[PDB]
């Protein structure tokens, strides 16, 4: 998802008092809305419960290096959350799935499609269920009566960009209290007037 | 849907031909990759270029594909006899959660000469009374181009109901041919004094008629 | 490799149909597979993959849980399953092949397209044809060249054959295509062209071959005696 | 359920180094932010780090924390001890909708 | 005005820091499970200022209240007001000898 020509605010996204786990990293989380970036973007998945402690940048597991690498200079805002009523279901939920084997590392902010059977052995075997060939390829094991660690969990991710363009997606200014009765010091989009 | 194509496009048989496809910000401007596809009428269509950047196996080096930011545009040079069909954009739509096509543009500029009509009317045989219906046919033949509009008139009154015309095909000597049926009932087909078919083409008006009695 | 589709299949109006795909030779389990339909009036839409392997469905929000794709081993075929067909399902189905890569991008690119299915359903089901003959008139024929033939009324479904005497005459026939009417019903036409110094001693006669309605029927046309 | 382990008592002499554990039971130690604060006897408690990495402006530069997701606990290291940093610390949590201290 | 939170902490003398249950402007309210069905606090605009009410209050419950404005609710406090000393004990006050 790109968010352009779009303005925003952050603070509803964070009174749900419904997230399980929050973490941002790169700017302090009280003080991103008034700064101005210029693009977000932002990526939706599914991830099992053992497996939030991976989107991290600074190690090496088997889902953070093969479907989705997060870099040194990560600015991200990670959000998750337990849905488990809805994207689960009885007798097995099996429609997401994951990529276990790679043939190498691959760049960040980069997604794999690759369906090929990785090879492990020296012999071909032209797409065949054989010896030294596995389907990269698996099912998820997630059931609505699991524990903790193991539930379907909606996590996203929000990065921002800093180039050399304006700012369009951006907190604007924030809606201060209204006072009365007193001299204060105000500002109607055409004079900076001082009075009661 | 979320993907918009120009209807038709006009060109010439050696000059550059440059279609734009635009979309939104979420399939085609997000990053994904676009893929090009011809809808030849009547075969299966094929891959031409997948990814803007590789070139298949059996596609000509003229297509080219290149995505400026939020479009993507492909370019032909020269204007060849298998050109005749449809050019759609295809990519990944992360709203639709699935891949979405485009609308199609259409390639041809004008390759059908005039010609000279001949009609034919045919009044239904004997057996036909019998059946409770009156198919009344005034078969076109030996015309260039096929479009020609078909109108029927009963001596006093048109008749608007009932009125068909087929598409027509290529005969064997390069023309097209065609015919038109008219849904009636043998009870009134004798009450009426004649029927007709009349058809213009380039402002050639013929007419013929049939008496039932 | 090359993936071969049915022909032309008519159903009813609330019916399921039931179509195959199959593949010839190889590269079939293991990659994903999906269903592509085009019809004609508006674009190509994209109901959903199946992939193979781990017999997993993967279809669009645009469609609700109706259409179901199931998966073969061991034969390497496809099964499509329709039920409850709507008055919009005149279009043709592809059967496609997906060949993941890798790239900033990453888009599901089809290398690989199947033969085609002509699905379309109506009204006005298969039934009996009627065949009328056509005969000239004296008024119709002023010169060495009179036109003939036979007209097909109310027959189901497409394609519908004309032979002359079981391909006897080959210069000079015609076939026209058929048209939709009010109530869905089609009908096309046949004529030749002979000299009018056979038309005493040659006979013209029309079969009709229907192998839906395994019909075959067999009329004689003679000239008019009034004109 | 998630109640965060703290060592009871840490001693250390002044200017050396020492690290302050705190570990988390059922949830990870990293899906929640971890927030320390070191309270004087007969005082207010005060925010000595936050964000598991950021230190709030006035307090000293040997006040850094670290993150171990593996073993699920949050290390809180001081540098170079002082009479001033003899005080109780806390870590603080939040599990879902539910503050938990240490 | 601002959109922080409010938050309600005590803390037993020589135990570590409970906390109670936390409150934003509007009627947003949720408690610690332990202190739950016991927990009644209020926020009034128009003086300033929110109030805590605690039901059944027994000899376990002495310990050092402090109200702390919360500016990040599943982070950090900033600033915490001084602790006042609540003693639960006995049935009357009665002079010294």
């Amino acid at each position: 998802k790109r968010i352009s020509n779009c303005v925003a605010d952050y603070s509803v996204l964070y009174n749900s008092a419904s997230f399980s786990t929050f973490k941002c990293y790169g700017v302090s989380p009280t003080k991103l809305n008034d700064l101005c970036f210029t693009n977000v973007y932002a990526d939706s998945f599914v991830i099992r419960g053992d497996e939030v402690r991976q989107i991290a940048p600074g190690q090496t597991g088997k889902i953070a290096d093969y479907n989705y690498k997060l870099p040194d200079d990560f600015t991200g805002c990670v959000i998750a959350w337990n849905s488990n009523n809805l994207d689960s279901k009885v007798g097995g939920n099996y429609n997401y799935l994951y990529r276990l084997f790679r043939k190498s590392n691959l760049k960040p902010f980069e997604r794999d499609i690759s369906t090929e059977i990785y090879q492990a052995g020296s012999t071909p075997c032209n797409g065949v269920e054989g010896f030294n060939c596995y389907f990269p390829l698996q099912s998820y094991g997630f059931q609505p009566t699991n524990g903790v660690g193991y539930q379907p969990y909606r996590v996203v991710v929000l990065s921002f960009e800093l180039l050399h363009a304006p700012a369009t997606v951006c907190g604007p200014k924030k809606s201060t209290n209204l006072v009365k009765n007193k001299c204060v010091n105000f500002n109607f989009n055409g004079l900076t007037g001082t009075g009661v | 849907s979320v993907l918009t194509q120009p209807p038709s496009v006009s060109g010439a048989p050696g000059q550059r031909v440059t279609i734009s496809c635009t979309g939104s910000s979420s399939n085609i401007g997000a990053g994904y990759d676009v893929h090009w596809y011809q809808q030849l009428p009547g075969t299966a269509p094929k891959l031409l270029i997948y990814g803007n950047s590789n070139r298949p196996s059996g596609v000509p080096d003229r297509f080219s594909g290149s995505k400026s930011g939020t479009s993507a545009s492909l370019a032909i040079t020269g204007l060849q006899a298998e050109d005749e069909a449809d050019y759609y954009c295809q990519s990944y739509d992360s709203s639709l959660s699935g891949s979405v096509f485009g609308g199609g543009t259409k390639l041809t500029v004008l390759g059908q000469p005039k010609a000279a009509p001949s009609v034919t009317l045919f009044p239904p045989s004997s057996e036909e009374l019998q059946a409770n219906k009156a198919t009344l046919v005034c078969l076109i033949s030996d015309f260039y181009p096929g479009a020609v509009t078909v109108a029927w008139k009963a001596d006093s009154s048109p008749v608007k109901a009932g009125v068909e015309t087929t598409t027509p095909s290529k005969q064997s000597n390069n023309k097209y041919a065609a015919s038109s049926y008219l849904s009636l009932t043998p009870e009134q087909w004798k009450s009426h004094r004649s029927y007709s078919c009349q058809v213009t083409h380039e402002g050639s008006t013929v007419e013929k008629t049939v008496a039932p009695t | 490799v090359q993936l071969v589709e049915s022909g032309a299949e008519v159903k009813k109006p609330g019916s399921s149909v039931k179509v195959s795909c199959k593949a010839s030779g190889g590269t079939f389990s293991s990659y994903a597979i999906s269903w592509v339909r085009q019809a004609p009036g508006q674009g190509l839409e994209w109901m959903g993959g199946i992939i193979p392997i781990l017999g997993i469905a993967n279809y669009a929000q645009k469609f609700q849980g109706r259409v179901t794709i199931t998966a073969d081993k061991s034969t390497s075929t496809a099964y499509m399953e329709l039920s409850s067909l709507r008055s919009e399902d005149t279009a043709v189905y592809y059967c496609a092949r997906e060949n993941g890569y890798s790239g900033y991008g990453a888009a599901a690119n089809f290398d690989l397209w199947g033969r085609g299915t002509l699905v379309t359903v109506s009204s006005a089901s298969t039934k009996g044809p009627s065949v009328f003959p056509l005969a000239p008139s004296s008024k119709s024929t002023s010169g060495g060249t009179a036109a003939l033939g036979c007209l097909v009324k109310d027959y189901f479904p497409e394609p519908v054959t004309v032979s002359w005497n079981s391909g006897a005459l080959t210069s000079g026939v015609h076939t026209f295509p058929a048209v939709l009417q009010s109530s869905g019903l089609y009908s096309l036409s046949s004529v030749v062209t002979v000299p009018s110094s056979s038309l005493g001693t040659q006979t013209y006669i029309c079969n009709v071959n229907h192998k839906p309605s395994n019909t075959k029927v067999d009329k004689k046309v003679e000239p008019k005696s009034c004109d | 359920n998630f109640m965060l382990t703290q060592p009871h008592s840490v001693s250390e002499s002044p200017g050396k180094t020492v690290t302050i554990s705190c570990t988390g039971s059922s949830g990870s130690i990293a899906s929640n932010y971890v927030q320390w604060y070191q309270q004087r006897p007969g005082s207010a408690p005060t925010t000595v780090i936050y964000e598991d990495n950021q230190r709030p402006s006035g307090v000293p530069d040997r006040f850094s924390g670290s993150i171990d997701s593996s073993s699920n606990s949050a290390s809180l290291t001081i540098s170079g001890l002082k009479t001033e940093d003899e005080a109780d610390y806390y870590c603080q949590s939040y599990d879902s909708s539910n503050v938990v201290f240490g | 005005s601002g959109g922080y939170f409010w938050s309600w902490i005590r803390q037993p003398p020589g135990k570590g820091l409970e906390w109670i249950g936390c409150i934003y402007y509007s009627g947003s309210t949720n408690y610690n499970p332990s202190l739950k069905s016991r927990v009644t606090i209020s926020v009034d605009t128009s003086k300033d200022q929110f109030s805590l009410k605690l039901s059944s209050v027994t000899a376990a419950d002495t310990a050092v209240y402090y109200c702390a404005r919360q500016l990040w609710l599943r982070g950090r406090f900033d600033y915490w007001g001084q602790g006042t000393l609540v003693t639960v004990s006995s049935a009357s006050t009665k002079g010294p000898s």
